[PDB]
């Protein structure tokens, strides 16, 4: 039941999403090994993901969390990169989308930095890079990220390197 | 998936070394995220 609606580049919603994407690029400690060498993106398309069942699944859980946390969902907009983005938009997030070996345990990971999520588009550590050229820094192949609405609720703070 | 720490709904990974890094977050229930935008892009080669 998922439909994708193209946003026009003239739409303020396109513009605010692109700005969050571009403005949260940073340099990475791997010198670009995982995600490639870049300071900015060429945005080709931004689509709104519309699925009523998946939305209601989200809002149901959001209310449960809010009610456990003095009516505060602690909702953020965060990036997610994954080889399974096309599965996620159709079927929703679930245990198959978790990073089993992540540093905070087996869960589903999101980043404030778009460039952090970009490191996972082709797999953990960038895998072997793009399907066509086997290049983790490919400047030709089209990449996809998700910009996601995420309920944090009461979040456990881990200070970490 | 693992469970959230008891009495919590997520984990926040705060950077403690790289002063320019932003936070990362983990949820343990797929229902706590909705994929609102699909962004298609290329990375650009620095000039
Ligand atoms: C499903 N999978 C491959 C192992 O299941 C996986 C998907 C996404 C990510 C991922 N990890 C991150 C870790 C820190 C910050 C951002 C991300 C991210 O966007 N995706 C990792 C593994
Ligand atoms: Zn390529």
């Amino acid at each position: 039941g998922t439909i994708l609606i193209d946003l026009s580049p003239d739409d303020k919603e396109f513009q605010s999403v692109e700005e969050e994407m571009q403005s949260t690029v940073r340099e990475h400690r791997d010198g670009g090994h995982a995600g490639g060498i870049f300071n900015r993106y060429n945005i080709l398309k931004i689509q709104k993901v519309c699925n009523k069942k998946l939305w209601e699944r989200y809002t149901h859980r959001r209310k449960e969390v809010s009610e456990e946390n003095h009516n505060h969902a602690n909702e953020r907009m965060l990036f997610h990169g994954s080889p399974f983005v096309n599965a996620i938009i159709h079927k929703g997030f679930d245990e198959r989308h978790a990073y089993i070996g992540g540093m905070f345990g087996a869960g589903i990971y999101f980043a404030e930095n778009s460039s952090k999520s970009n490191q996972y588009v082709y797999g953990i550590g960038g895998g072997t890079g793009c399907p066509v050229h086997k290049d983790r820094s490919c400047y030709i192949c089209h990449r996809q990220l998700l910009f996601c609405r995420v309920t944090l609720g009461k979040s456990f703070l881990q200070f970490s390197a | 998936m693992a469970h959230s720490p008891p009495g919590h709904h997520s984990v926040t990974g705060r950077p403690s070394v790289n002063g320019l890094a932003l936070a990362e977050y983990v949820i343990y229930r797929g229902e706590q995220a909705y994929p609102e935008y699909l962004i298609t892009y290329q990375i650009m080669r620095p000039e």
